[PDB]
């Protein structure tokens, strides 16, 4: 299979179009002059990511496609957002599925998936994450960060707001160069020098508890506890995994693109083997899925999805292969937030590992009649796309808009050709598009006027929102001797319904508290939840079948038939399988 | 009680020898006429090192040689105020058992007791309250072990206190 | 020999902690997806640098191992503190020894160490470090800066702190860019076309001194050199060096992984013959390490030993070398603050250098036997491992597993070293290869004090750190060459804790508070140097087997002597024993 | 005006002596200007080509030139420390309070680069020591200003 570069980024509660708008294109833009690439595709997504994939022809120099890859990222880096830079820009060359994926679980119960998460993201990831031959490696779950939840009412309460918050814990979970006493150039004769150690960063609850937000006129203190609750937590909280229904974390990891399978695998093991003695009590390794013996079984609901919706899916998935295929399946690694697209809120992925070829005689216990089964028996599932297979006479076509008409119109398009392939049977199956449909999106507008006219600033205002509904990465901390973040978001309960928006405060340059609903207003209306682009313009995969007998050839043409009354401005490309 | 610092050959031998735990040395440099009271350049003694490194056996070898117990370094700061900061039981009792002053305050107004109760050392509270600890003891900045308690939110200490 | 990579970056007047954990914890969790890393080690000191060592299979083209990285470290620039950023890292793919010594002095005493290293820093290091071959350049000395040398009585007089000087030298002190008349697009009819000049950069300490601090309210002006004295010099202070005893400089280099040792020698030396002809009269290159009729000599003092102890051994070399063995020794070019593996006030290096072969005829007077008999003559100098050695045991990390801390694994360390003491006929000289914690002055900056009485902590913190550590503000031209410009407290007011309580702080309604009022402060003990190894924290260890007694059994014992430690406390192999 | 005019200014401008008298003695325009109001005065004076002033002057040229923002021969030959034209200036007539458009002088310009040769010719010939410019600024206040006490002692 071609080579691919893939760049990651992420922007902490951002929406498709302002990933797209502050981040993607501002990239892509510079994605020329790179040789041997055949193209490039990129996903915009409501869950603040950006993933631009950059194919490369067959037998490129992977080291020499990420460098040039890298080398004209690196115009776009200062014209990001600070709070996309700040969270690690990568650039990768791996394989595009998983080599192997390394589960951990606790044996004795003492320890949720969120602290078997942050275990693994503490003391494992990075070394295996430097192993040579590791293109990629993902977390099932999220490492800890300090986790400051923000109560409104509290803080209106204080005439304090985010910004405050925001500002004190930059104040005091800091870390400060303070030079020495008797450093040089020294007054000749010096015998004194010693450092001088003044804040550090705080690496505990109890010490962010105790920020001091404000001195009262009577003297009373407000402290950070008094206007948050405050606990470890993950950075974020969209994945979860399961091991044989059992709290888990894992290491999903991507083969480096040349590299040796085998000898990389080998090497995994050999660096996991340098951490198990360490493993705090009832912790272990188990391996659900080493790359028959296995297969996965995909997850997709539509967007909207909650979390509730994709676990009850993902249940039933796993329910099937304990109870349908006990004596084929070994195990079942279950993960709710991430699928083959990469992470979401209705997506999951169950990674099937099956017992010894010896225990499973017959022929319809072998891993092709079980996915079979499974396949079958997940069909009738609905609002969800669940299918089981191991690891062909398909067509891969980008719709592409080519004339600025605009997501919506691109839609309306797309729509068309797809409506015109299900009058084709003969030639055309199962004729549909990879992506996501636009979803409801609360639209707020901050009225400049009023905001002038209270002396309320529009960073304030931004701010507020952004953090509140949204969370903001602060600063670090240290979590047992490691660097970690801190976040600032609302307690859940304050950002749930649309009423809360008017339960926020902004402060005014007169001292005054300004709840949100003074100067806002609001009204649904519908966007994307997941912008794609092709070679640097909008478009839109759409995914097929050539009908029983008939030549991908013929697909193909039939669908530049259909494809060739769209409206002006639209056009197409093949990509992947099709391209050549 | 602030000893100077001597470059002398046997006062660095000790100093070096009380903060690296090495008793028997101690006792060799103690019979060959070493200054018990030798300070380093932020005038703290073998008995400042012992204490804030936990060397017990050193600190009680010391004292039986004269070692001052109320010794100051440059900020005003005893052998006490190090073993309470630092949660070493058995040298806080040895150290008041030979007449430690359970309410010397530092240079910043800070006592034993502010250290301990910081920390949350809650036996170390105890004892240094039972001899004869000022509770209400106040440092430069108006504060109180009461005060830590509370901002610390460490209730079991607050209840120690009452 | 395993290429090695390796990152250095500084961050002027940071501790081993700040340093560690603002900048390399946050490089090292980024060293991902780099290929054939077999192992990366850490240094993080209270010099205020960080050197982060990343060894590459044995085969591994290290042009390739060099570009990942950077690329790696390119994607972490931005997680990195600005002071950092600003200071430029670095990136190097060179063998650790040096191939030679390029040492400059003035023959007619016109010039000091000071004015001869920001010669060397401002006309030769550059196009030296651009010649192929080149891995790494040493500085032996510092450029100059523009150093304002701020006085806290005279700052505290007007109401002035050092924010208030920062912000003077930025607002003054700076490079604008302001367009053109007739400048396009034009109106027509337009004849004319001009830059437009405004400020730019200032190129004299007579310029700098005119800056204007302030007007008082009866309209007398304070300028900077009213608080201020206003001297060109080094951007450090921490290295000086000698030869044969009078001031010098020089340039200390090591050769690129895989360039050719006597190409490489060639070009630097015709690139200094283009140089030559220009030096100010005095100004002479003599050349103290040319790599067999060489040898170098480590000077490593206890963590605490500060410059002039330092010193006082290497003029005992020095001595050694040109009194005692003056028939066989030409010269001695000693680093005073450099030491081979890091750069401290407890540390040195000097570069010996013999007469021809011919004239040192006799097996006592050949390089083995005189670095024999230099090692014994300098084994009895006190509190100092001094060793002279042309240019194997084992080499041992003992490393925090499971969030422990510094003060935990030093606990875990001194019990396996105590240990290994007990087995004399199985191991000899286990030891730390690192630094014993020393004291420091911690000082608690009060939160409540600070805002009762309007005290912004980002005024305490720059005050502090700008003060008693110095600050980079931002550049200026010397003589047509970029430098930097930094402001510190003159030495006399930096030197002792009373002196913490004269630096004062303007509160939000204009009244002048000490430093005094809203702080406290103690002696603790910490790390000068904090130590890494594979992205965990770490103690490196060194020792050999005994006499009669093979490698393999000693690392055995060592084997058996770590799976008896605390909990939590691992080890691993490295270096020579990998 | 002239071709010749142009070629004069380039002339001045490069210090070419004798292209200058050649291109005088075929009827150049002295006074020619150029966009920013600079005479072959004016050239001459900032890169200190001597002979050409001279040459200039005894053709005619006005002494007292001033340029789009008021200033003079001599404020040029002040200001970039060319003694010898500063006196043949002042010899031929410059007005030695000449100020420009900023109300700066001959002498506030001496004074800021510390020409001190130059600032006691131009006191010689009648220079006002009280001169201020738009700022209230006199030749004493950029000596305080400056910190150059030589030139702090010749202004008394």
């Amino acid at each position: 299979a071609p080579p691919a570069v893939t760049i990651s980024a992420s922007y902490p509660g951002a929406d498709a179009k302002t990933v797209q708008d502050t981040v993607t294109q501002v990239i892509e833009q510079n994605m020329n002059g790179i040789d041997n690439l055949m193209y490039m595709s990129s996903n915009s997504d409501s869950t603040g990511t950006v993933q631009i994939t950059l194919t490369f022809e067959s037998g490129t120099d992977a080291d020499i496609a990420q460098v040039q890859v890298q080398n004209k990222l690196q115009l776009a880096m200062p014209l990001l957002p600070q709070e996309v830079q700040q969270q690690g820009v990568s650039v990768e060359k791996s394989s595009s599925s998983f080599l192997m994926v390394v589960g951990v679980i606790n044996t004795d119960g003492t320890m949720t998936q969120e602290d078997i998460s942050d275990y693994v993201a503490a003391n494992m990831k990075d070394a295996i994450s430097r192993t040579s031959g590791v293109g990629d490696v993902q977390l099932f779950g999220s490492q800890y960060a300090m986790r400051i939840w923000m109560n409104p009412n509290e803080l209106n309460k204080f005439q304090l707001t985010p910004v405050d918050v925001i500002t004190a814990i930059k104040a005091q979970n800091a870390q400060v160069a303070a030079g020495q006493l008797g450093g040089t150039p020294p007054v000749k004769g010096q015998q004194l020098n010693a450092s001088i150690i003044a804040q550090t960063r705080l690496t505990s609850t109890e010490e962010f508890g105790k920020i001091l937000l404000k001195v009262n006129q009577d003297g009373s203190r407000v402290l950070l506890r008094d206007v948050a609750k405050i606990e470890l937590g993950g950075e974020n909280y969209d994945i979860i995994a399961e091991f044989n229904g059992q709290p888990a974390s894992g290491l999903g990891i991507k083969l480096a693109t040349g590299a040796n399978a085998l000898d990389t695998a080998a090497a995994i093991r050999a660096e996991l083997a340098k951490m198990e003695p360490f493993f705090p009590s009832g912790l272990k390794i188990v391996y659900p899925y080493d790359t028959q013996g296995v297969f996965m079984t995909m997850v997709q609901l539509p967007a909207g999805a909650t979390q509730e919706r994709t676990q009850k899916v993902l249940n039933e998935v796993t329910h099937y292969y304990l109870t349908k295929e006990k004596n084929n399946v070994e195990s079942v690694f279950a993960v709710n937030g991430f699928g083959f697209a990469g992470r979401g809120q209705n997506t999951g992925i169950a990674f099937v590992s099956l017992k010894d070829w010896a225990d499973r005689p017959g022929e319809e216990n072998k891993v092709e009649a079980i996915t079979m089964r499974a396949t079958r028996a997940f069909s009738q599932i609905k609002d969800a796309m669940v299918f089981a297979f191991n690891l062909a006479t398909g067509f891969d076509f980008e719709l592409i808009d080519q004339a600025g008409l605009g997501h919506e119109k691109l839609t309306q398009a797309r729509n068309q050709l797809l409506a015109e392939a299900a009058k084709h049977p003969d030639m055309l199956t199962s004729v549909r598009p990879n992506g996501l449909e636009d979803t409801p999106q609360f639209k707020i507008d901050i009225d400049q006027e009023k905001a002038q006219a209270l002396g309320v600033s529009i960073n304030d205002i931004n701010t507020t929102l952004g953090a509140a509904w949204g969370g903001s990465y602060v600063n670090d901390f240290i979590d047992r001797g490691r660097v970690k973040k801190v976040y600032v978001m609302s307690e859940a309960k304050y950002r749930m319904l649309p009423d809360d928006i008017g339960d926020w405060y902004v402060r005014a340059a007169d001292g005054q508290m300004v709840p949100f609903s003074a100067f806002s207003s609001s009204r649904w209306e519908y966007g994307s939840p997941r912008l794609e682009r092709y070679n640097g313009l909008p478009s839109m995969e759409i995914l097929g079948q050539a009908a029983p007998g008939k030549s991908t050839g013929e697909a193909m043409e039939l669908m530049e038939q259909l494809a060739s009354k769209l409206p002006t401005g639209v056009g197409y490309d093949w990509t992947g399988m099709s391209y050549q | 009680h602030h000893h100077h610092h001597h470059g002398s050959d046997l006062g660095k031998k000790l100093l070096e020898a009380a903060r690296a735990g090495r008793d028997d040395e101690v006792r060799i440099l103690m019979a060959n006429g070493a200054d018990v009271n030798a300070a380093d350049v932020v005038g703290w003694t073998p008995l400042h090192l012992a204490a804030y490194w936990g060397h017990l056996e050193i600190v009680e070898v010391l004292l039986k040689n004269g070692a001052d117990v109320n010794a100051y370094d440059t900020l005003g700061s005893t052998p006490l105020h190090l073993a309470a900061h630092f949660g070493h039981l058995e040298i806080v009792e040895v150290l008041l058992k030979n007449g430690a002053d359970v309410n010397a305050k530092d240079d910043n107004g800070i006592t034993p007791l502010h250290l301990a109760a910081n920390r949350g050392h809650l036996e170390i509270v105890e004892v240094l309250l039972k001899y004869g600890a000022d509770v209400n003891a106040q440092d430069k900045f108006g504060k109180t072990a009461f005060d830590i308690s509370i901002n610390n939110g460490n209730e079991d200490l607050a209840e120690i206190l009452q």
